[PDB]
């Protein structure tokens, strides 16, 4: 899913807008 | 900047990264 | 002596065991001859010791049903020394049937104790025994409830011989039995003893002699016993052994030895003699077994190789312990006792093992554990042992706590709260680094249950009151902030500067639980504190941990904060006495709480204004007296929230001033120069600070009047009076000006030649108008006038009688 | 009533209000709503905004972060029922993290189906605790409302009393009330669901929540059970075939739904049992013509694929989308974090599967008691195993207890490796059961299966010791159980005792004193003695076993019934409360309370009453000089521990269930002594208590003090007077003086006394110096209680 | 020893069978 | 409380009289 | 038999007399 | 009975019950 | 030893016997 | 008889047993 992604590992600000139109 | 990012503040973070075009969602 | 040495020993159930006493003529101990019931007259005419000469401790005698006499028992019994008494006796013969005489009678000498005869229906006999020709204290001897004082059984004295003595009033012949008599040696032979003709025997015989003035032959010797000789003391190379004899060192080495491989006292020479053991300060050497003095403190070796340990009672024996020559494996299925009965242990010649110990949160009981050899180890080669530890958190505080082992590996398994952080720094401080080997040590049950991560928490601001304190630490975070559900608070007040958490589970350790910050500096503020005591606080952190576990916790290292000071408490019970007529002796004692350094005392005292309704009261009427003076379920709430949060997030989105006096160390106080019988009020303080604006108590009230004047009530000063023509006098008299406090009126007694003596009160009041007294219409005579000043102290001295004839 | 309005199916809107204009002609949404991240948003924009067609929502309403919205009540104003067919994580009803909203508003909402409400993180939100829940929601227990306005604080609430009914949550009425506008519409408790009109006429059967004319389906707000042509019935009838459990279609509807998914991208609707069911179950094919699917005549079953072949149930959501699957091309992992039970829905929506292709894993299911709801679990292929080779799973449940019921129950495991661990109630005869069952005895190795974790709380001895020796005592109580011995006599470690007072009989099993007792040494009953123990109360004591691992073995203990034993009766304790108090000079009334102990039933009182001896230093002192101010008011033991050695008459009246007493025929103004003691036992050798100790006097008469008798005189020759009176040999107590007032006739008034020895010695009184003239003398004698009335006048001449 | 056993306390046949050999 | 002095020899004496009383050996 | 009775389990008057003569 | 009975209480309160009728106690079930 | 007699009797019979039993028939 | 035996006469523990099971 997405936290999966960025609580257990770390996000960049690349990886937040896949979320975004 | 890179932090983990969960809860409230999650939902903080991805409205700085956008808001001003909106959330994605399956059509 | 004829015979063996004979140990001491008992006979029980039948008299087959009887016979061990055949080749016998001495016991070394104790003899006892008790519970003996399947037996019948027929079994005892035909049975006798007469080899057995002396007893050393003490004889026993106790429900032998089928015997009625000792004459034949023991014909030649004649001395018991008593070295160890059967609870201060060394005769005891209790409840007997069928017994009915004594007939020991070559008893001569008892060296101590005393002899209780009792519930024997059937003995007769005692009244022809006189205990003060044998014993040395007949005071304590307990001879009742016998056959003689409550019947009238027949006591045949073999007069006609037997010698007759006084035992309180009257002559009354002695003797044993209805053949023998109760000899009595000559008073010159005080304890030689006497022979047929009553001759002093030598000065080391003892009871009886063969020939008269000769150590070869007597039968008991008096002091010590030598190859047929009697002695005085023991001659070298020849050391006292059982306060009786005298032996080389061989023996005395062989008995050492076998009790070092036996089941016992293990022998030891002191001052030429083999007592059971080294006295105080004293300790035994390899090489030879002199008690040479170690040390006040010895190295308290005690012996066991292999022993568990499960309660208070069998960790009795280990109290006082220094050395522990074998092994222990402490198993306790269960604190303080703990560390009584232990904890003075330094070194341990075996292993030592802890299994599965349910009550043990920690080993600082093991206090002064150094070392270990570990030359026997634990099957697996193993000298410490662990396992299934409950609730054990820490083994030693090794920033200070010095162990070591010599060899040995380690085992460590199935701890589910012990942190391997001290797993790890069991190797580098007992140097076994390299000394274990694979499995030995579990990685993944040790420690399931320890946040032993402790992110180092730092404090960042404190502030103190003199009730309140304020705390404040730098903010901790996890990964996930969800997790933190929030600090516990410690607090504990601790005098001492070296406190770690050590406590059962139990502890004091005051917690408070703090609630996460809103997200500024967590911080708490503390209610209720002591002022001037020291506190140690730490704070740890509450989280959730992991699936696998990963607390990720975070610690803060214990802290000592010392809470400042305020004005101190009131002294208690002052005392104010006066010892004097202008003296007065001040006490008090020491405030419940100082609230810090007491540096003086502030004391007052004000002189006390009598009652001015005295001095407007008339005492001459009526009324003449005179007064004289759980988790679980918060943790499973918070990941339930978290747990629906995650699958929202997951679903939702799209990866497209007085006189006073200054005390200082002391506690008593004296005051001079008052006047006597004068109130006065104390005012009492104490004060722990004094240049800078003196914090000091309340006042304390207490009252005190000085001692009377024993001269101060007396009127001085000649009576003048006056006469009228119609015989009317005028009496007028100075006061004590500086009377006992004050005169309340004054009494006349005035007498006429011929008459009594009359009486006549004059108030204050009256005394004030008329100047003293107006008496008249006087019968005509001669008079006398005496006057006594009344005070609160009581009545004074009588002026001169005023002789004037009317 | 009809639903004028589109079917609308259930929508999502997002960043902006541009999408609430599809709601404009829907009355009922068949799916979910979620209105949800609102950002840009202000309360002006949501005041002219309404929908007052919706009705009813069939899955649920999903509100997270819209900001400037106050209340729902301007935005669903006829929102009735919602039926929750599909739920979110369990919760028919969620509203996360809504800021500025303070009231929800949604008067008119009656029924819940299925789910349950969660509000949480409204800092905002007030008029929560005035709902009623119970007439809303069948069930509460799942209900989850915390981290709110109205918790954190005590904002206020406005109730339209004055007539909005009050009804009690736990034990006081409170009025229930949605807004400060509208309140909870109850109707009577005889109709529980069909609804109520204004005036409490109950509505038709097939009514739910609301109608207008009671008594006609044609007039139902909502539909009961079904809905066909504004008509709610109880089924669909024929040839109208059921459809998402609210509503009835014809079969042209079925079949355009079926047709539209063909050449579409789905749920192609069939036909079976009378219903427009989406796929039908195991064993059914659908044709080729019609819509109908028939049985097959083989083992076809409904294979339900996993996403990567790890699928993990958390939720009711979570579960339902395996309902009516029976065999899974994937792994189950079962992670309900909850603290709440759920297998009631579990049941019906898990249950209906047989195999499963991957791996079985438990992971800290808090509430799971048992995994009883797997109904038709047969076989676990374990072909995908889990990381370490296993194929069976269960770590951290703190309530599982039993994993099916083996007597019943059938099991096949192929492949793998089980695991249990930190399972704290349940204990290894289970696991050893299913391993045994399954057929995996020769798979695992050490530490697969802990021993120390699983079921160190629970107590499954399955094995019974018998108490061989009860006596009883005053505090002590003595045992012996017969000897207990395993297949090796080294495993048994010894005997724990669990005592613990329990007055009534009833008593749980598994506070709890324990006791450790060695095991015997190898008749030689192990035994105990407990000692400090108080009289007269029953205990509840009962045996259980301590063993070791026994991991190659199958050693499980064993353990003995609860025995209940009372200690007998003593001396009770000392009375309490002991008063005495006078009401008449006759009698004394004495109050007790019974003692602290009564360490058994106590049967009768015992009390001593008797009469003291007065001082005697009151007769022989003088009572007018001043300071009168009279008062008002061992080696047998030795021998035999040496010896044996150990192989290796007062008035009185028994007062019977009474605690007050009244005593009579005493003396008036007369002390008393009273001891009382208390007896717990009468007739075999009575025993009772210490005696309490208590003294009362009585109240004074009013006459004893009087003088009795005329006033005697004699006159000598020098008009010396002797005056005589007979003293009142029974007064108060006893008379410590007399008062002489004799005047002169015109003249003062003199005071002379009369003690006891001066009267007794000098028969009387004697006054000197009385000058001729007429005298008065009257006479007072003070005794204990106070001033007796004066004499006559004593008239005479000298 | 048998005295606080006994007569102190409570003690039956059990232990005076115990007392012997 | 009914067996201590005589009483408990004499009944001590009764359960036992041909086995003996223990001693330590 | 009595033990398993009186002993273990308790007893009345009833079935204690059924072990008289 | 009240309380429980056993060993010399038992056989002591079966005497007081059975009287002089006398009576027979065989523990060894 | 001096006779017992009463339930003194029955109990030195409990104590004799013990376990195994005994017979009391006053009869 | 046992209570004359043991009642007007003394008892040995011989007695005792020999109405023993």
């Amino acid at each position: 899913g997405i936290v999966e992604q960025c609580c257990t590992s770390i996000c960049s600000r690349y990886q937040l807008e896949n979320y975004c139109n | 900047v890179n932090q983990h990012l969960c809860g409230s503040h999650l939902v903080e973070a991805l409205y700085l990264v956008c808001g001003e075009r909106g959330f994605f969602y399956t059509p | 002596y004829p015979g063996e040495v004979c140990p001491g020993m008992d006979i029980r159930n039948n008299l087959t065991r009887l016979h061990e006493l055949e080749n016998c003529s001495v016991i070394e101990g104790h003899l006892q001859i008790l519970l003996m019931f399947k037996t019948r007259p027929e079994d005892f005419r035909d049975l006798s010791f007469p080899k057995l000469i002396m007893i050393t401790d003490y004889l026993l005698l106790f429900r032998v049903y089928g015997l009625e006499s000792l004459k034949d028992l023991f014909p030649n019994l004649t001395v018991i020394r008593g070295s160890r008494l059967f609870f201060n006796y060394a005769l005891v013969i209790f409840e007997m049937v069928h017994l009915k005489e004594l007939g020991l009678y070559n008893l001569m000498n008892i060296t101590r104790g005393s002899v209780r005869i009792e519930k024997n229906n059937e003995l007769c006999y005692l009244a022809t025994i006189d205990w003060s020709r044998i014993l040395d204290s007949v005071e304590d001897n307990y001879i009742v409830l016998n056959k003689d004082d409550n019947e009238e059984c027949g006591d045949v004295c073999p007069g006609t011989n037997c010698p007759a003595t006084v035992i309180n009033g009257q002559f009354v012949e002695r003797c044993w039995t209805h053949s023998h008599c109760q000899k009595v040696c000559p008073t010159i032979c005080k304890s030689h003893g006497c022979t047929a003709e009553g001759l002093c025997c030598h000065k080391e015989c003892l009871g009886n002699c063969s020939e008269p003035d000769d150590p070869t032959k007597c039968v008991a010797c008096r002091n010590f016993y030598l190859d047929g000789q009697c002695v005085e003391t023991c001659p070298p190379p020849y050391y006292h052994f059982q306060d009786w004899r005298c032996v080389n060192f061989s023996f005395c080495q062989d008995l050492h030895f076998k009790c070092r491989n036996s089941r016992c006292h293990q022998y030891v020479i002191h001052n030429n003699k083999c007592i059971p053991e080294c006295p105080s300060g004293y300790t035994m050497n390899s090489s030879n077994l002199m008690c040479t003095p170690c040390l006040g403190p010895c190295p308290k070796v005690c012996q066991i190789g292999e022993k568990t340990i499960d309660s208070v009672t069998s960790a009795q024996e280990l109290r006082g312990c220094t050395v522990i020559n074998g092994s222990l494996i402490i198993n306790i299925r269960g604190a303080a006792e703990l560390e009584a009965n232990l904890g003075l242990i330094e070194e341990i010649s075996g292993f030592l093992k802890i299994r599965r110990s349910y009550a043990l949160v920690s080993l600082s009981f093991f206090r002064k554990l150094h070392l270990i050899r570990g030359e026997t180890l634990e099957i697996g080669n193993y000298s410490f042992y662990a396992l299934d530890n409950q609730n054990l958190r820490q083994l030693w505080d090794w920033s200070k706590h010095n162990l070591t082992i010599t060899q040995g590996k380690l085992f460590f398994h199935y701890n589910p709260k012990l942190c391997l952080s001290e797993i790890h720094k069991m190797e580098e401080v007992s140097g076994t680094k390299g000394r274990q080997e694979r499995n030995d040590i579990a990685l993944k049950t040790n420690g399931d249950q320890a946040s032993c991560e402790n992110e180092l928490l730092k404090f960042s601001f404190i502030r103190t009151s003199f009730d309140k304190i304020l705390l404040r630490w730098e903010p901790y975070w996890p990964p996930d902030f969800r997790d933190l559900l929030g600090f516990m608070l410690f607090y504990k007040e601790a005098p001492y500067q070296n406190v770690t958490e050590f406590d059962g589970q139990s502890n004091s350790w005051t917690v408070v639980d703090i609630d996460p910050p809103q997200r500024s500096h967590p911080g708490w503020l503390m209610r209720g504190l002591k002022p001037w005591t020291q506190y140690a606080i730490f704070v740890k952190t509450l989280v959730t941990f992991s699936d696998e576990r990963r607390t990720y916790g975070a610690k803060s290292d214990i802290i000592y904060v010392q809470t400042d000071a305020t004005n101190p408490s009131v002294p208690l019970d002052p005392i104010s006495v006066s010892n004097s007529s202008s003296q007065i002796i001040l006490k008090w004692k020491p405030p419940s709480d100082p609230n810090g350094n007491i540096t003086h005392y502030l004391v007052y005292w004000e002189r006390q204004a009598e009652d001015s309704e005295l001095f407007e009261l008339d005492y001459c009427l009526k009324g003449l007296k005179l007064p004289s003076r759980q988790i679980l379920k918060e943790l499973e709430e918070s990941s339930f929230r978290k747990t629906f949060e995650d699958y929202l997030h997951n679903v939702v989105f799209v990866p497209r001033h007085r006189p006073f006096e200054k005390v200082v160390n002391k506690e008593s106080l004296v005051i001079s120069g008052l006047r006597h019988f004068t109130g006065y009020r104390i005012e009492l303080q104490a004060c722990n600070q004094d240049s800078p604006d003196e914090r000091c108590s309340v006042a304390a009230y207490v009252s005190a009047r000085t001692m009377p004047e024993a001269k101060a009530d007396d009127i001085v000063g000649p009576v003048t009076h006056e006469i009228f023509e119609n015989n009317v006098v005028h009496l007028m008299w100075q006061e004590p000006k500086e009377p006992n406090g004050l005169i309340v009126l004054y009494e006349v007694s005035y007498r006429r030649y011929g008459d009594e003596e009359l009486h006549l009160c004059v108030s204050r009041k009256h005394f004030a108008l008329e100047r003293g007294c107006r008496l008249r219409g006087l019968s005509p005579g001669n008079y006398s006038v005496r006057v006594r000043a009344t005070s609160l102290a009581g009545n004074g001295s009588w002026t001169e009688p005023t002789y004037f004839y009317v």
